[PDB]
């Protein structure tokens, strides 16, 4: 039901298998594992510096 | 109203005689002491 | 006054008590939303589970 | 002569404290009227084999506290310390006695969330127990002040007003003890 | 201080009459019998004035006419030292902060914060009580 | 500063130039405003920055005007 | 017997080394007895406890990153793959009698060591002890504070746990690799490869047990030697000048006081190590790059470093195919703080222009600008430290996490400004409070009603009095002025005796006369000495 | 049992229709649809006391349960009858399974907790703060069935852990670590909340430094 | 170095207060020795081995480390308290002035 709100990045439009998305667990800021994925808000939170 | 504005730290450098509910009025207007007593009751 | 120290204690106790109740606004749930008469069992944990109501009481 | 300002302030505040216990009494009486026949209900089983000796100790603490007042008015600081230390020890026994009774009541199924009777019983007696604990702190603080300076009439006044709070606490317990363990 | 005690006795009589009348008026007319939460407050409201009124009665009968209790008293009659009044103290603000710390802990139900607040309150209250009694340092 | 303003004027460092505090105030508001350039999507924080920057600017301007008119020194 | 032996050994030592003039010159040295002067001893005592407990820990710790399978007594970790560093760390706390107690005391000792330096730094800064001729003494101490933080940071990274491994991965790796031009060269050189490598823990272990503590001990020795030979500053007071020290000699008052203070510090650290759980590594688990936790804060002395990372905005620059991450801001800002802290006395002497010899300390209220600046720095440090703990504060205190970040972000500049204004007014306000006592005496708190109705408060003059009741105003001398009548002895004495029974009246009067006579000549001796000089 | 379904709808009509509607379709901007949620979602949401909610905020917090165990089963059955979904595990007697859900291999559960659960919560499961206003609650009061249902259903912001992603054996091992770590006493003294350096530093400054400074003023002198 | 003030703490001999103060210092030292002896006994005979969750001996093991710090901490702390009291009640009070020559 939320698939219509997905915005694709240039060069990565076909990187998903339907409704399955694969994102790196390493935070781009300092390398901490950012695995606080909220299912409803679709927000991935890094517990080290709150990204 | 019988002390300065603003009052000192201890609120009073002097104290007048208290004989009614209006000591300041009695102090500032001594000539009205007799009138208030006589005209108090209608 | 009769108790100069206790008179000053009332001011600060009141000021910090008032700030605690108002401090419920910064909470995500919000401050108290049940009215100043805080009727029961609306003010109950089941019907008022947020910390804003708890800060209002204390 | 002169009215004791500290005594007047303590007595006036003590009367206000009585209204605080009025709310606690209201909760107990309101729940009692809704019991329907069982007050206290099962499995709560109050025993007088422990409450009575603990209550008598608190009552006896008032007599020793009053003895210290006589020493305080006489100017005998050492006599004041002796009687207040004894009062503190027996006052401490009341807290330990009440705490011991709490453990057995909890183990038998009488808890604050377990029953409505548990709520009115624990908050009414527990808040009084907090007052006893607060009174014990007052005893220690006053006794510590006696070794700081010479025994002055102001120092003796502080001893008297502390005993006023202790007498008020003991009187409140008598009302609570009679209401709970006798008026069932 | 005859008038001071008379004020509380006047309130005592009215509170006692209201508590007795309202208790006896709800026992036979209110639905459910006696209004308990409501009556208990009225009965102990009388006790608030009774305790203060009785103490003021005993105090009045001990001391004679004070300069402020004399209809025609002179200002010079009250000359002399009144007592001790604290000139300054930062302890009261610390007591309020200590009490507020425990209240926040109680509101959010933080056992560690409640314990810290209670310890802070005792420490702050100790400073207030001992402020004008600490002796000079012995080195 | 002199004795009547700071009683312990000769006992230590007691004077700070007003230019440093006035310029620092402007830089304080400038730092608040530039922080709106970020990855946050919400604007509630943006209005808080604007309000604080405006308050700081108003205080700095009020002090500078009072100092210029001679009301305060 | 014993008396003969004392002289026998005493002559034997003197006949060989003649240590008579040197020792007597060390047993006659005078140190002031101010309470704040014992703050630096707490840091010294904590370091000694760290040395003793650290040596014990080195006999059971294996600093290796080689993965092994756990077969110890801890059931919740049987079979879990972990490094030898985490393998022996569990062995110390579980397989060695008293190892957990020693481990907990060592970690608490480190926290006391870091906290004592900060408190001791505050006294040096606010009292002006860093001035001439102690500019280099401040610089040496500043390096000790920097070394202590990094030494402790390498301390809890040794067990190789998931909590500190996450801190290592962020702080030690991501910031280092984010440095411009030569950022990945340092990371590659320090880690011996990519994170986590196989040499980080042994290198950290060596730097933490031999190199950094060796430098700290050398710096402490120079610091203590400089304090001992360049003399100790004293607060202004009766008999206190700028060419003499007032206090007690070393033997025996200072030696007993210093030795007793060491025992009580050890007891406080010993009690806390055996009453509060610190760093429960077994509950933390071995470090894995695929695992993380909320609340990954470092130790309190390093929280301000992590708080700066959280608060600083996402400001990166991408110049011509390159990248400058948000870690460069923290790395540069961290060095700026250390540079400002080390070079503060020179900055102060350049701005104020005061380059004179100073031996008497300044009360913090007498220097409002430095007190305000120090209060501003303390407020900024506290805000940075609490910003690192924002997530736990958000969870416990029911605050939005976005709110906590923005409160610290806006408060990072607003709060230091507010604290500076309050501290500046507070310091100047304290000076006015002292001026009131000088020109009016100590307020006794007794209110007296005059026959005409005037209400006046009895004042106790601190000096000579003029024609009528009002005294002549005294001059401020930089010393604290009494404000409580109880501190002047107006409260008397409760009475000689036990807490429950009184002593005989003759004994009480003799003791109170002896005490009253002792204070009469103790004060007179200072006045006689002060008048002479 | 037709009595159970009718009783559950009878509770729903007076408790849940305000935000979920009469036919469980969900009221827009007030509450989602309950179709397909299953009995496990209702059981967890009611036993934990989370539902019925009272207002819209970042998260509805936990509170004392509004319905007793009998009423939760009726409420769950009514929702289960509409759209199906996961069901709460039960023992032989038909009651909610509590003891049988404890796994026998805690070491596997600890690693699974660290990989999948200790991100939002902490290692000892004390909780954590989410993005904006939201926060992960403490796990020290949840019974094993509540943890199992939370894993099955995925409350407000919690990735749903299906029986395929996490097998019942893995789920049983996960709750074993959660239940064990809650009641294991701290070995080095007081646990200090089990949060890490943050309480350790605060306790240090308020105990060790207060005692050290207070001792110093006792030994030292003023002025 | 010049000592401008030097007097004995108890100029008047044969006083009950002096004997009471002597016992107070001794009591703290005796407490430290008793706690140190307790540390020796606790470290040698108290059950220290780790016990798994749900075991009978888990509670006793949970107090092993806490008892180590309680006995060790109270022992040296009591000795330090007695040493401070001895200096403040028996070591003569002195004030010494030393020329800086800096
Ligand atoms: C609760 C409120 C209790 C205070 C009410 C005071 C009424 C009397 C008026 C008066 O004389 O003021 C004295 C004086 C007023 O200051 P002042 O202007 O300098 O007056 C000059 C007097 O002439 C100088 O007179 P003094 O120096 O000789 O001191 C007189 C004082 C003698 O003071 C003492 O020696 C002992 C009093 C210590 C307070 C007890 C500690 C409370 C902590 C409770 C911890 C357990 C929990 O006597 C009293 O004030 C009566 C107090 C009797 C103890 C009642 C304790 C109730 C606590 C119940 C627990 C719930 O204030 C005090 O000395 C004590 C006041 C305590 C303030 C703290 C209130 C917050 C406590 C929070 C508790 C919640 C814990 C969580
Ligand atoms: C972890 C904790 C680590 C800390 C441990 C070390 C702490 C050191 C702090 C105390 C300072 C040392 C002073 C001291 O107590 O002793 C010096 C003292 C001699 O000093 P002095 O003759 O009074 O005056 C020295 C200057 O002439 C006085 O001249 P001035 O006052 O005009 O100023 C000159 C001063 C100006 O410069 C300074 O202030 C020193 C600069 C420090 C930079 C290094 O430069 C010096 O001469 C300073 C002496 C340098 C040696 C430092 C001694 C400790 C070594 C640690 C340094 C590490 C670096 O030695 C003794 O106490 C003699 C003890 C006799 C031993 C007993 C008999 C032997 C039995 C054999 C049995 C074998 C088994
Ligand atoms: C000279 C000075 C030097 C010496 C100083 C050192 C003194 C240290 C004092 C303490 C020493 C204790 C030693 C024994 C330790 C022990 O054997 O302990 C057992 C267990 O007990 C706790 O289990 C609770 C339950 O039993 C469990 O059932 C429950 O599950 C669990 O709950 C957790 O787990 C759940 C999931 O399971 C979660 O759901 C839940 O949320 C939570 O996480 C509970 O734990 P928790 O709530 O942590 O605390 C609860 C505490 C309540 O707090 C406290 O004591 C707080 C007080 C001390 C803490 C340290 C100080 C901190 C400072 C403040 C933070 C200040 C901050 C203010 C800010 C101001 C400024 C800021 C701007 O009640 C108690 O113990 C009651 C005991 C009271 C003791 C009072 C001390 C006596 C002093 C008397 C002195 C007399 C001397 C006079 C001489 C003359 C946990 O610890 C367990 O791990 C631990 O295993
Ligand atoms: C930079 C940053 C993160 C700041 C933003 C967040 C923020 C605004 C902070 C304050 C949070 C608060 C206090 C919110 C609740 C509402 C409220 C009452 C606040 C304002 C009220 C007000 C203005 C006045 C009332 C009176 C007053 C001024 C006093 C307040 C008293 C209190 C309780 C203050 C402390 C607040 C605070 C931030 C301190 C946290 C202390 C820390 C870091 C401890 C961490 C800690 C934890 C987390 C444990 O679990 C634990 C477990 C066992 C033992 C110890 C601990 C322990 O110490
Ligand atoms: C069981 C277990 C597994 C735990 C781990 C092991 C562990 C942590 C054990 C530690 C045990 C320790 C270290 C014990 C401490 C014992 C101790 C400190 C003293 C015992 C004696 C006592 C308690 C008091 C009464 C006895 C007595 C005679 C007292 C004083 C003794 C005398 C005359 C001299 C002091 C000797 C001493 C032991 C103290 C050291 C103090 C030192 C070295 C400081 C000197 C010093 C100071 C303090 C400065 O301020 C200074 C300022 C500027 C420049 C230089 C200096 C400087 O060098
Ligand atoms: C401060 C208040 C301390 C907390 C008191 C408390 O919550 O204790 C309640 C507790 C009931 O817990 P329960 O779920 O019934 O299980 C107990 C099994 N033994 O056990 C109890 O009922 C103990 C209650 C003791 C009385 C406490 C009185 C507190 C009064 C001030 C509130
Ligand atoms: C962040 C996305 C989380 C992850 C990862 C895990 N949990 Fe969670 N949990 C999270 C939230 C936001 C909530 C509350 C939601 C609400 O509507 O209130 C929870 C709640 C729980 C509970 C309930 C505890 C109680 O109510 O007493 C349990 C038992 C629980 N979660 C367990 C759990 C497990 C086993 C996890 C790993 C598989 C796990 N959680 C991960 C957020 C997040
Ligand atoms: C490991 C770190 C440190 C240790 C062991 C330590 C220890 C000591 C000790 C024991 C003293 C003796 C007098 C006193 O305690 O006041 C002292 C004095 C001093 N310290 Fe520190 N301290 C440390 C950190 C610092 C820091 C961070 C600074 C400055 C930023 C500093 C600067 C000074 C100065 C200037 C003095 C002399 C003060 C005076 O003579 O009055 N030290 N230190
Ligand atoms: C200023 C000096 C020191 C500081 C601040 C310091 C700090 C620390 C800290 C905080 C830890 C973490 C302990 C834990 O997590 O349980 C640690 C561990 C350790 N320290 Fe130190 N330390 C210092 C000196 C020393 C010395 C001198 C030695 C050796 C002689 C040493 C050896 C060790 C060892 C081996 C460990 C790991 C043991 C373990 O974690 O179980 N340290 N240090
Ligand atoms: C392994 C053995 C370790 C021995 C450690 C020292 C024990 C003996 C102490 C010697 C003190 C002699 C005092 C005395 O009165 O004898 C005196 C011997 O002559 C001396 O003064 C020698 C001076 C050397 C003393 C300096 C050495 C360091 C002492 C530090 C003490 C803290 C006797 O003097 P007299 O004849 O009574 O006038
Ligand atoms: S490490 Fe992921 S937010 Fe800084």
């Amino acid at each position: 039901a939320d698939m219509h709100r997905v915005i694709k990045r240039k060069g990565q439009e076909s990187f998903n298998f339907g409704e399955l998305f694969a994102y790196t667990k390493v935070c781009s800021h300092l390398g901490c594992p950012s695995s606080l994925y909220e299912q409803q808000t679709y927000r991935i939170l890094c517990p080290c510096h709150q990204s | 109203w019988a002390t300065s504005c603003p009052p000192p730290r201890h609120n009073f450098t002097e104290l007048p005689r208290i004989r009614s509910e209006r000591p300041a009025f009695e102090l500032h207007y001594p000539h009205m002491v007799e009138r208030m007593r006589a005209e108090a009751h209608v | 006054v009769a108790f100069p120290r206790l008179n000053a204690l009332s001011f600060w106790l009141f000021l910090f008590g008032a700030l605690i109740a108002i401090a419920g606004f910064i909470t995500p749930g919000g401050a108290a939303d049940f009215g100043w008469t805080a009727y029961s069992p609306l003010t109950d944990a089941i019907h008022s589970p947020g910390a804003g109501g708890d800060l209002w009481i204390m | 002569n002169r009215p004791n300002m500290v005594s007047v302030g303590t007595i006036v505040w003590l009367s206000s404290e009585l209204m605080f216990f009025a709310g606690l009494f209201a909760m107990y009486f309101t729940a009692r009227a809704q019991a329907g026949g069982a007050w206290p209900p099962e499995p709560t089983e109050l025993n007088l084999a422990l409450a009575v000796p603990v209550t008598l100790v608190l009552i006896a603490s008032s007599f020793t506290c009053q003895m210290g007042v006589f020493a305080a008015e006489r100017g005998d600081v050492f006599g004041l310390r002796r009687w207040y230390v004894i009062t503190f020890l027996m006052g401490l026994f009341f807290v330990l006695g009440q705490g011991y009774e709490y453990i057995h009541l909890v183990e038998h199924g009488t808890t604050i969330p377990g029953s409505a009777y548990g709520s009115v019983f624990y908050l009414a007696t527990g808040f009084h127990g907090l007052h006893v604990i607060g009174g014990l702190v007052a005893f220690v603080l006053l006794l510590a002040r006696t070794k700081m300076s010479k025994f002055t009439p102001a120092q003796a006044t502080a001893a008297i007003v502390v005993s006023y709070y202790w007498h008020f606490v003991d009187i409140v317990w008598i009302a609570l003890f009679a209401t709970i363990y006798f008026v069932r | 201080m005859h008038i001071e005690a008379r004020l509380f006795e006047i309130l005592t009589a009215f509170f006692a009459l209201a508590a007795v009348v309202y208790a006896v008026l709800t026992a036979m007319f209110a639905t459910g019998g006696v209004e308990w939460a409501g009556t208990t407050a009225l009965v102990l409201t009388t006790g608030l004035t009774l305790i203060t009124g009785t103490f003021f009665r005993f105090v009045a009968r001990r001391l004679d006419t004070r300069p402020e209790d004399y209809e025609d008293a002179e200002i010079s009659d009250g000359a002399g030292e009144l007592g001790f009044f604290a000139p300054h103290s930062w302890w009261p603000i610390l007591i309020s902060l200590s009490f507020s710390t425990a209240a926040v802990g109680a509101a959010l139900w933080l056992p560690w914060l409640i314990a810290a607040g209670v310890a802070f309150v005792i420490t702050s209250v100790c400073g207030l009580v001992f402020e004008y009694y600490w002796g000079p340092e012995k080195h | 500063v002199d004795v009547e303003d700071v009683p312990s004027a000769e006992w230590g460092w007691s004077h700070m130039p007003i230019g440093v505090m006035h310029i620092g105030g402007l830089l304080s508001a400038a730092f608040l405003l530039v922080m709106m350039r970020g990855n946050h999507v919400g604007h509630v924080e943006d209005w808080f920055l604007i309000g604080f920057a405006a308050v700081i600017v108003a205080l700095v301007g009020r002090n500078w005007w009072l100092r210029r008119r001679g009301w305060i020194r | 017997d014993f008396a003969k032996l004392a002289a026998a050994q005493g002559d034997a030592i003197d006949s060989r080394y003649h240590p008579s003039a040197a020792v007597r010159r060390q047993l006659n040295k005078v140190f002031p007895t101010h309470w704040s002067f014992l703050l630096g001893e707490i840091a010294l005592y904590s370091f000694i406890i760290l040395l003793l407990t650290g040596v014990w820990l080195t006999l059971f710790f294996d600093p290796s990153m080689a993965h092994v399978t756990y077969d110890g007594v801890y059931q919740p970790l049987r079979g879990v793959q972990m490094s030898r560093a985490y393998e022996t760390a569990l062995d110390i706390s579980f397989e060695v009698r008293g190892g957990l107690f020693v481990r907990q005391v060592h970690h608490w000792a480190a926290l006391m060591f870091a906290a004592s330096i900060m408190v001791h730094l505050a006294r040096i800064f606010f009292t002006g002890a860093f001035r001439r001729p102690r500019e280099a003494n401040w610089v040496i101490g500043s390096l000790l504070l920097i070394l202590a933080m990094f030494e402790g940071f390498f301390g809890y990274s040794l067990p190789d746990d998931l909590l500190s491994g996450t801190g290592i991965r962020a702080a030690l790796s991501g910031i280092t690799m984010g440095i411009p031009v030569i950022g990945t060269w340092m990371h590659w050189a320090l880690f011996g490869g990519d994170f986590p490598g196989e040499i980080l823990i042994p290198r950290l272990y060596a730097l933490h047990i031999l190199l950094i503590p060796g430098i700290i001990l050398a710096l402490i020795g120079a610091h203590l030697a400089l304090v001992w030979f360049q003399k100790h500053t004293q607060f202004p007071g009766p008999g206190r000048t700028e060419t003499n020290v007032v206090g007690v000699r070393v033997m025996p008052v200072f030696a007993v006081k210093s030795g007793a203070f060491f025992a009580m510090i050890t007891g406080v650290l010993g009690l806390m190590g055996g009453l509060l759980t610190i760093n429960p590594i077994w509950n933390l688990g071995p470090y894995k790059p695929s695992q993380v936790s909320a609340g990954s804060q470092p130790d309190f002395y390093m929280m301000w470093t992590d708080g700066l990372i959280r608060l600083w905005p996402a400001w990166e620059f991408y110049p011509f195919g390159h990248t400058i991450p948000q870690g460069v801001w923290v790395a540069v800002g961290m060095g700026l703080v250390f540079a400002l802290l080390i070079a503060y006395p020179f900055i102060e002497k350049k701005v104020t222009g005061d380059d004179a010899h100073h031996n008497l300390l300044q009360r913090p209220r007498d220097v409002p600008v430095r007190t305000a600046i120090g209060s501003m720095a303390i407020a900024l440090y506290l805000l940075l430290t609490f910003a690192c703990m924002n997530d736990i504060i958000a969870l416990k205190f029911h605050i939005s996490l976005n709110a906590t970040t923005w409160i610290g972000r806006i408060g990072m500049v607003v709060l230091p400004a507010i604290v500076y204004f309050v501290a500046y007014r507070w310091a100047i306000s304290l000076q006015r409070s002292d001026r009131e006592v000088l020109e009016h005496g100590v307020e006794t708190g007794i209110i007296k009603r005059l026959p005409h109705g005037a209400y006046v408060e009895l004042h106790q003059p601190l000096g000579p009095v003029d024609e009528h009741g009002h005294p002549i105003p005294l001059e401020y001398a930089g010393a604290p002025l009494p404000k409580r009548m109880n501190k002047l002895g107006s409260g008397g004495a409760p009475g000689t005796g036990s807490f429950l029974f009184p002593d005989p009246a003759v004994e009480h009067e003799a003791l109170t006369e002896a005490a009253h006579a002792s204070e009469h000549k103790s004060l007179t001796a200072l006045k006689e000495h002060q008048d002479r000089i | 049992q037709s009595a159970l379904l009718r009783t559950g709808k009878q509770l729903f009509e007076t408790s849940c229709v305000s935000c979920h509607g009469a036919n469980l379709q969900g009221v827009p901007d007030r509450g989602p649809s309950l179709i397909g949620t299953g009995e496990a979602a209702v059981y967890f949401q009611v036993s934990t006391g989370r539902m019925p909610a009272m207002r819209g905020e970042a998260q509805a917090p936990s509170k004392p349960p509004h319905f007793d165990e009998s009423q939760i089963d009726a409420l769950g059955a009514y929702v289960q009858a509409n759209g199906g979904g996961p069901t709460v595990p039960r023992d032989d007697h038909g009651a909610v399974a509590q003891e049988s859900l404890i796994g026998g291999d805690v070491a596997r559960g600890g690693d699974l907790f660290r990989l999948n659960c200790a991100s939002c919560h902490n290692f000892t499961g004390k909780g954590g703060a989410l993005s904006s206003g939201k926060y992960a609650p403490d796990l020290g009061d949840a019974n094993p069935a509540q943890i199992y249902t939370a894993m099955l259903t995925g409350p407000q912001n919690m990735p749903k852990f299906s029986d395929r992603q996490l097998t019942p054996d893995e789920k049983r091992d996960i709750v074993a670590y959660v239940r064990e770590s809650a009641e294991t006493p701290s070995y080095g003294g007081y646990g200090l909340g089990g949060f890490g350096p943050a309480p350790e530093g605060m306790a240090m400054w308020i105990i060790g430094m207060v005692a050290a400074i207070g001792v110093a003023m006792w030994i030292g002198s003023r002025a | 170095v010049e000592t401008i003030f030097k007097e004995p703490r108890w100029p008047v001999p044969g006083t009950k207060a002096e004997k009471r103060t002597e016992r107070l210092v001794a009591y703290w030292l005796m407490l430290g020795g008793l706690s140190g002896l307790a540390l020796l006994l606790v470290f040698l005979f108290w059950p220290w081995e780790y016990q798994p969750f749900g075991s009978e001996g888990e509670f006793l093991y949970s107090l092993a480390t806490p008892l180590y710090g309680l006995t060790f901490g109270l022992s040296i702390l009591s000795i330090g308290i007695g040493a401070v009291l001895f200096q403040k009640k028996f070591i003569p009070e002195e004030i010494s002035v030393q020329d800086r020559h800096d």
